[PDB]
């Protein structure tokens, strides 16, 4: 079902996958709901690029409606830990986790298309059980919310209190509106 | 090599035997010969009969 | 490959080689000069790219 | 099952999938519902074609019953971004997003079959929760409709008000009617 | 399971699929209910055959119980569009949509097996919603029904009124009777 | 799982699956319920053998419990159409369609193992709708029964009246009993 | 997952399947429920091995818990039909049909493991509908029961009356018990 | 999903799956519930290994929460039958059948890790039907329970009566406790 | 889908898997719920690395929400058994079993990312049946608590009493908080 392509060179012909062919050019696709399997797979792609060349930029195209918080934060530590710069591109939709991974890109390399939508909200969770257990999980998710906002405000450059009000509830923002918040640095409309 | 090819032929063997015999045909006709490396001319039975293996 | 190796098994050891017809002053070709190679040193050099793995 | 085909070339013969064979010829197939996975796949194909020849036309055959709006806007930005002209052909059925992607092609390269069906309507959506959240989502989908209609009027050429009146409900149009509305530039009946 | 066959040429041995092997001989199989994925796949097969030899005829085997109408019209436009003549053969069963693609073949090159069964009826559909929306789809499908009958009559050589009266309800026609109606030209009994 | 076997040839050794390997020797397997997907696969195999060697007999095994009538009537037309004789071997189970495809084999090349079972019944159907439509389906299905009964009489040699009294209800017949009706010619017990 | 192994031969190294690798040694595995699909797979293996070398005995393992009787009789006819002697080995479990294939092996070449278990019972079935049809099916299954017992008595050597008495109800038999009944010839405990 | 590895060879290198790679070193993995399908697959591995080297040892890692008894007996018979000694290692969990296969290894070659759990219990089953049929099954399962206990006492060395009272109910045992019973011979904590 | 990558070597070029490619770098990924099937796969990976280089370090990225405890002991005993040092990395999420495998690394090589969540709780279980069976499981699971707490206390360096109070209920810990307990020795914020 997935189309295959060939890269013609002096050595000969080699058949590559459409998604695999782009990975050679340091391009990663984040499609669908966020989960442990897809998130771990993306991490492997990041490490492989680091091994090949720790000095070349990495391109991350994000298109997701959001997902698990723990799975999403795994990628953030991977982009900031390795030396290569990670470019984040918002395409179509970007939720709390998708937008969190968007502003986490390299400064001056965060792009977003004009007809794109970005949404941000506080993290979600829940727990059923004894009262003392709910207090532990309730206290934990609060740390996640505050911890995540601190990173959003730092990369954006906005203030923590202002971000809290914006992320208190679902906040939809367009491409030009995103630049004002600081989530992105520029908008790509046409080549040159 | 088979006859009619750039390679050697199977008649030179008698020339050598004759020289040793001092060109005495009668002596050479009752001589001994030693063909070494007779295992390198084996036929590649696994290959199809598409070319004459002169070697 | 193997074909060339199978032809040198007697040159390195010793045999009455069949020298090419002529590559010098000698005018004829049928002469087929005879020479013995039982006292002729034969050095052979190569790079054997990959043998290092085989050894390991 | 998808059959295989052989392509004779200078180096020899290479095997490709039926879809892969057409991809080599700058032809992409848009089949089924429009979702994130399919859209990201089509985007990778479009960008791939740009590298091989940024000056040659690209053919996009559209046959879909519709889908998510976020996915469509992602592809629309790609057509306007990349330099080569994209030729859009509608075969079979074309819904709201299929039609929007159909008129986003290069001016003068939009074709349509005589028995092809084109359907256009306003965006769909919904939200269940508190009134404050509903108000936010209500304004979000409203902006999308305005953003989509503004773009639809540009390619078609009709006035913005006309797009609103005609898109209040499902509007079905044939190949000849599409030309008058401006959704297409020509109709292909027979070769030459 | 699809078996693998060998095709002998003086280039090297090549393993092909039963369906892919017949594709090389300008033979296409139409199996199962008509839908978007199978229709776009068959359309690509047709476009690939005309690349090799757009003058030789293309064989089309029709064995289907019917399906979506929009999907069928996509193929019909393709058959009547390309230059080469498409030979249609009726094997197994041919429903409303399947029969439409049978008589759409090249004049004088439409065949049907002696025990093949054909069925024709008007298109089906339905809509649930507001009354105004129902009227839109009721008028839309009516255009399709009359549009199909016009095309059916043209290829069969019959009158548009006779088609409507006969297509008002399901009508089963035998192979010898199909020749009189005009859906086909001849019948295949033995290889002469 | 389908195991892979190797066949030694002059060019070299090639690995083929068990089912494909037998296709090379003009042996086709008919297993499971009869439907369009399995029928189109089997008919394609038969045509391939005709092109490779139209003078060598073809073996058709039948270990199916029955199925769709329309799907099973296409193969019958293919066996009587092609020049080479199609051998039929009853192996284990043979229902209405299996028996119809067992007696249609080339006269003198029909076999049935000693512990093989043959079942014959009349066509089954059913329709839900208006009385007028039920009447149409009743008239058509009444022809299918008579149509199939006539073909059995031609290959067995029995009178049409006897066939109607023996096929009205399910009739189970053993291999020795089938030889007396005419469905088969001889019984395979050993090499000679 | 099925593991892949390599076989070193004079012509070189070939990578086979674990199940397919054993097939070269005239060994076939009968695992799982008996159905039409698995039966044709086992039958084909027997015929394919016959062409290679019909002088070496064939080994057939049985670890089936039972299944349909029509598909099982197809295999029994194949074993007694071909020239070579088929050695049947009971591994783990052998039900009514699983036990009929064990005693149907070459005399003197039937083995059973010490901890193997065998079960024998009369055929099972059923039918819903008119009493007339039930009567026909009832008379057929009786022939199967009487026919299966008759064949079992031939290989085992026990009187037909004893088989009927013991097969009326489910009968469990251990490996040593099977030797006295005649189902098996010897018991394999240790190699050599 | 399944990782691929390479085995450096003098001539070159070929790629193998992780499970097949260890199989070359006479190592078999028994994961998950025991059933007929995996049992026949493992038996092939055991039989295949003795052919390549009838004198080298075989390693069997078992981790399974029990399973079918009949399938288990097929494996146990295989280990006690073949000439080479088989090493058994318990990793994490070992149920009634898992423990029976652990102590069935060769003397002085039954290992288990320090943090491993072993459970032993009597066989369990059931049967619904007439009272006479239930009685037949109750007698057989009793033989299975008694037979299994006799074999356990043989390898462990404990008395038959002690085994019966210990396995009458669920009995959880750790690695050191297993040594006292006789299930294992040594414990692996660190290399050398 | 998992993308493929090509590795260039003097012998030539072969296409490796993304997870298989990183396996050469002594990097293993633990994703999803812990279970017997996935646990054995990781165990095989560890043993493979030990053979290739018993001295070089091993990298293990742990991102799991927990799972079966018995499957974990199969892995923990493997890590402490082999000669090479295993580096445990806390990526995204680490539950009771995941945290246990995080502190099982070599001393001074247990790293954790800054934005990572670690949770430690009490073992979970249950049983349904007679009272005698229920208490048997209670005694066994109780040992697991002390057995796991003792091991967790050894690597962390804390007293058993302190661990019991912490593991009594779900205890969520962050990267800096984890260092106080001793689970990890350093934090991975940026390479070098």
């Amino acid at each position: 079902l997935v189309p295959m392509v060939i890269e013609q060179t002096s050595r000969g012909e080699r058949s590559f996958d459409i998604y695999s062919r782009l990975l050679k050019e340091r391009v990663i696709f984040l499609t669908g709901q966020v989960e442990d399997h897809m998130a771990n797979l993306i991490v492997a792609q990041m490490l492989f690029l680091e091994a090949e060349n720790p000095e070349k930029d990495i391109y991350l195209y994000i298109n997701s409606p959001g997902g698990v918080i723990t799975a999403g934060m795994s990628i953030y530590d991977t982009m900031q830990f390795i030396k290569p710069d990670v470019s984040t591109i918002c395409m179509g939709q970007a939720a709390s986790m998708g937008a969190f991974l968007l502003t986490a890109g390299a400064k001056g390399k965060r792009f977003c298309l004009p007809n794109s939508r970005v949404m941000i909200h506080q993290p979600l969770g829940g727990y059923q059980g004894q009262a003392t257990d709910i207090e532990i999980h309730a206290r934990e998710i609060l740390k996640v919310k505050g911890r995540m906002n601190e990173l959003m405000a730092l990369h954006t450059g906005q203030s923590l209190e202002q971000i809290e009000r914006d992320t208190e509830r679902d906040r939809f923002l367009s491409a030009p509106e995103a630049v004002e918040y600081g989530l992105v640095d520029s908008i790509l409309t046409h080549r040159n | 090599t088979e006859a009619g090819y750039v390679g050697e032929d199977v008649e030179n063997i008698i020339q050598k035997l004759l020289q040793k015999s001092d060109y005495d045909v009668q002596k050479a006709q009752r001589g001994i010969v030693y063909i070494d490396e007779i295992d390198k001319i084996s036929r590649k039975s696994d290959n199809p009969s598409i070319t004459r293996d002169v070697s | 490959g193997e074909g060339v190796q199978q032809a040198l098994l007697k040159l390195i050891e010793g045999t009455v080689a069949a020298v090419p017809p002529q590559g010098g002053r000698k005018h004829p070709q049928q002469e087929f000069l005879q020479v013995d190679t039982s006292k002729i040193l034969f050095i052979c050099g190569g790079a054997f790219a990959g043998l290092d793995k085989v050894i390991s």
